[PDB]
RNA sequence: GUCCGACUUUAUGUCGCGCACUGGUUUUCAACCGGAUCUUUCCUUCUGGCUAACCUGUACUCCUUGUGGGUGCAGGCGAACC
């Protein structure tokens, strides 16, 4: 069953994961009976420094918030299966250009659909199960900008290790070097 | 501390928290939370008050941070926004009432006083409104069409 | 505008020069004759199926456009036929760096083929001189409505 | 300073004050400059060796002056634990 | 003073300050359960409740308006959440 | 009520840099004092400085290190020709050495150097030497 | 490369500012403006042109075997231009 659950299937690595996410459909009276109405948009992969990868699964986000209701049991049943591999739950955005002046009209971009929202949502769904309570940017001496992220020190611990993986994809994702806090 | 008509510079106020989306120990229903909203409106209590008593009595910090958007606009949506905003209906209210009182005692001076300021900021608000086309252009409020919208 | 019946004064309105004959098998309306101005403007379709006759139109009638082309805001609609438009712009004085509101009002001829409503914005355009006053035609109301294209609000 | 040739033509480069970096005028008659001695392994002050510093007439004048230097007592290592970057 | 870390007051110096003027802009008050003394169901009310809060399950009012929170019933139990 | 936010920011510069004081926080942090710190910092005039979300308007805290000597907003921002940035460099900044008068630009916010070399001018916003 | 001076009636070498004019600049370099580009990132975009251009690939290689370069026309490269 794994056909038609990708809305198209190449890059067979997507395929074991949909295998994955067959096996782990098996288990019925708990990760099932929703779990099948749950699409994906191409889930890609990431290198990740010190030996690991990240797979980024994207969800269409018509009902994102069922992948964030499941997303915890989800997760763990993959990377359980996937050894030295880290799992993302990523929502997929589509980013508008911006309305300049020469363009011709393309009906007001809304604000939800421009690159500041889209990577705060990225932001927000790179970490889920733990909140993000404050946002922070600095500038180094030389110019460059790297962003903080308070997290909550409470919950933390649905992470413990994964600190590097978030670090990583988002890095492949935008460029912007990022480092997370942990608060007393 | 602008307080226009009046030098105080107090800042009273309410700073709403940094967590735009729900807080984790909630319970209840974006949905029913809808429809409890829509119900106390045709009860008839005006958006404030229905913030308040959803905040007071249930979980409900911010409607627009539970059903994702704001009690006035669910109201528009559902088709129970008041002919009138509240916040002007409320000025009308307060005008109607100290041209009352004035009328029944004439003497008083800080009461015409008041009454010039409250005009004022019924002007001044009306006039914000008609800009933004919520009331109909020619709409206006001196003595007697103000009495009117007063019942 | 000439509103309802054009033909309403003591003389004939007929389209100078143009001659539609009775003797012809075809009862057809009329020879309805008109023109593109130029410039990249699109003649209204009102100015080809409209019943009007102005020959001060700058669509249907004699006048022709060239020159200078403006943009303003209708200001004044109460005269027949014809605008007032104003023009807000700003003036440098230099003696302090800065800047001056200023307004022009300019009348302007309107062919019964455009609507126009007090605060719409206008492009005109300089033609052969009609009045006193008048120098312009109205080529294109940009903002027909504007803010006012809703009317009601009905979830 | 530096003319063509590249020569210095400014006469005595005049320092900084330590706590903020604000210059020291030449009649500024309230900066002063401590000499801090040197410790070796056995709690003898090492002679002629110290570690200077310069604090302007401007922070004596708040008052802050003692503060800042705890911030120098710290950040050189001269001093344990007196001063919090975080207050 | 003349050198701090406005990134990182001290907790205890933070919550000293006045809201709305912290580094973010927090609300000072909280979210409690209350029980009152006869239903055992649970109640969430707004610490400032400005309302006389009322039980819906019967007629116990738990909270009376006050300039700061609601003052408690006397026989009701609250928990922080 | 609060008009040239850019002009508070500086004004709280310039006050907390007399003083003597490292850190400043500057509270309406809009787009074009994040611009100018950039500027500034690239010249060297402060050290490592701080944004803060705040899910309304932000914040800004910047480190000081004394470098500085006095910055300025020229707050009814004149339009200046290419040729007229000659007269604004006199009359404001202390000695052609140094100096930068600070402008928006087609291409952006940048200093009168930036500007010629550039060949465009714009808008000026401010004075920092 | 060209060669300027101590060097003086005049030439070579030596030694001089470390080049008085012509030159590569992936030896790094640094700027200092650019331009095209890929990033869920359009530059009015079409409607035909004209195809300027080869993804064409067709008859096939003219060339040491090697796409260095060619006689060459149906889909189809459009800013190189109308
Ligand atoms: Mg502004
Ligand atoms: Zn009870």
């Amino acid at each position: 069953p794994q056909a038609k659950i990708l809305s198209q299937a190449p890059t067979e690595l997507e395929l074991q994961v949909a295998q994955a996410f067959i096996d782990l459909e098996n288990n019925s009276p708990e990760l099932k009976a929703d779990l099948r109405a749950l699409q994906f948009k191409s889930i890609r992969e990431i290198e990740v420094a010190g030996g690991k990868k990240a797979l980024a699964v994207f969800v269409p986000v018509p009902s994102l918030a069922a992948y964030h209701k499941v997303q915890i049991k989800l997760t763990r049943e993959l990377e359980k299966k996937f050894q030295d591999r880290h799992v993302i739950f990523l929502a997929e955005r589509r980013i508008l250009p911006k309305p300049s002046r020469k363009s011709r009209q393309t009906q007001k971009r809304p604000r939800s659909r421009t690159l500041t929202a889209v990577h705060d949502k990225i932001l927000e769904d790179l970490v889920f199960p733990t909140e993000i309570v404050g946002k922070r940017v600095r500038y180094l001496v030389g110019g460059n900008k790297i962003q903080k992220i308070l997290l909550n020190s409470k919950d933390v611990q649905h992470i413990d290790n994964k600190l590097e993986s978030f670090q990583a994809v988002y890095n492949k994702l935008t460029g912007k070097q990022i480092v997370f806090e942990i608060p007393s | 501390m602008g307080r226009m008509h009046s030098k105080g510079k107090g800042m009273s106020s309410s700073a709403i928290p940094y967590s735009r989306n729900a807080p984790a120990w909630f319970k209840g229903s974006s949905d029913g939370v809808v429809e409890q909203i829509i119900k106390y409106a045709r009860k008839g209590l005006t958006p404030s008050q229905i913030g308040v008593l959803l905040r007071d009595a249930h979980g409900v910090t911010q409607a627009k941070v539970i059903t994702g958007n704001k009690i006035l606009r669910i109201l528009k949506s559902n088709g129970l926004a008041p002919e009138i905003p509240e916040d002007l209906y409320f000025l009308i209210k307060k005008a109607v009432s100290v041209r009352k009182h004035l009328e029944r005692n004439r003497k008083d001076k800080d009461a015409k006083f008041r009454l010039i300021l409250i005009e004022s900021r019924i002007h001044r608000l009306a006039r914000y409104y008609r800009t933004v086309s919520v009331l109909p252009p020619n709409w206006k409020y001196e003595s007697a069409t103000a009495s009117a919208l007063v019942n | 505008s000439t509103e309802l019946t054009v033909q309403s004064e003591r003389a004939f309105q007929k389209q100078p020069h143009i001659f539609t004959n009775p003797k012809a098998k075809a009862n057809r309306k009329t020879k309805r004759w008109y023109k593109n101005v130029g410039l990249g403007f699109k003649t209204p379709k009102t100015a080809i199926e409209g019943s009007y006759i102005d020959k001060k139109c700058p669509f249907t009638g004699l006048v022709s456009i060239r020159g200078k082309i403006l943009t303003g805001t209708v200001v004044s609609t109460r005269m027949h036929r014809t605008i007032v438009i104003r023009r807000d712009y700003l003036h440098y004085v230099p003696k302090y760096n800065r800047y001056e509101k200023r307004h022009k009002n300019v009348p302007a001829h309107v062919s019964p083929a455009f609507r126009v409503q007090v605060g719409d914005i206008v492009t005109v355009g300089q033609c052969r001189p009609i009045s006193k006053t008048v120098r312009f035609n109205v080529l294109k109301v940009a903002s027909a409505t504007g803010k006012a294209n809703k009317q009601f609000a009905k979830f | 300073m530096e003319n063509d040739k590249g020569q210095l033509v400014e006469l005595y480069v005049p320092r900084k004050c330590s706590a903020t970096n604000r210059i020291i005028k030449a009649k500024d008659h309230s900066s002063v400059q401590i000499n801090i001695a040197q410790v070796d392994e056995e709690g003898r002050a090492i002679p002629g060796e110290y570690v200077t510093y310069a604090l302007s007439g401007y922070i004596r004048a708040r008052g802050e002056a003692d503060d800042s230097l705890n911030r120098l007592a710290q950040q050189d290592g001269l001093l344990k634990n007196v001063w919090s970057y975080s207050r | 003073v003349l050198v701090q870390d406005l990134l990182h007051p001290t907790a205890a110096s933070e919550a000293r300050k006045h809201k709305l003027k912290t580094l973010v802009q927090s609300p000072r008050s909280h979210f409690l359960d209350v029980k009152c003394p006869g239903c055992l169901n649970i109640t969430t009310v707004f610490s400032h409740a400005q309302t006389a809060v009322t039980c819906e399950s019967c007629s116990t009012v738990l909270c009376t308006p006050t300039g700061g929170k609601a003052k408690l019933s006397e026989g009701t139990s609250f928990r922080r959440k | 009520t609060r008009t040239s936010v850019l002009a508070d920011a500086l004004n709280a510069i310039n006050n907390a840099e007399k003083t003597g004081k490292r850190q400043v926080l500057i509270r309406p942090s809009s787009k074009v004092i994040i611009k100018f710190l950039q500027v500034m910092q690239k010249h060297g005039y402060i050290g490592e400085f701080e944004y803060i979300d705040d899910h309304r308007s932000g914040k800004i805290v910047v480190q000081l290190n004394g470098r500085l000597n006095k910055c300025g907003v020229i707050s009814p921002r004149f339009n200046v020709k290419i040729a007229d940035v000659e007269k604004w460099t006199a009359n404001l900044l202390p000695a052609r050495q140094f100096g930068y008068v600070i402008l928006t630009t087609s291409a952006g916010i940048m200093d009168h150097e930036e500007a010629h070399r550039k060949h465009v001018s714009g808008k000026i916003l401010g004075f920092v030497y």
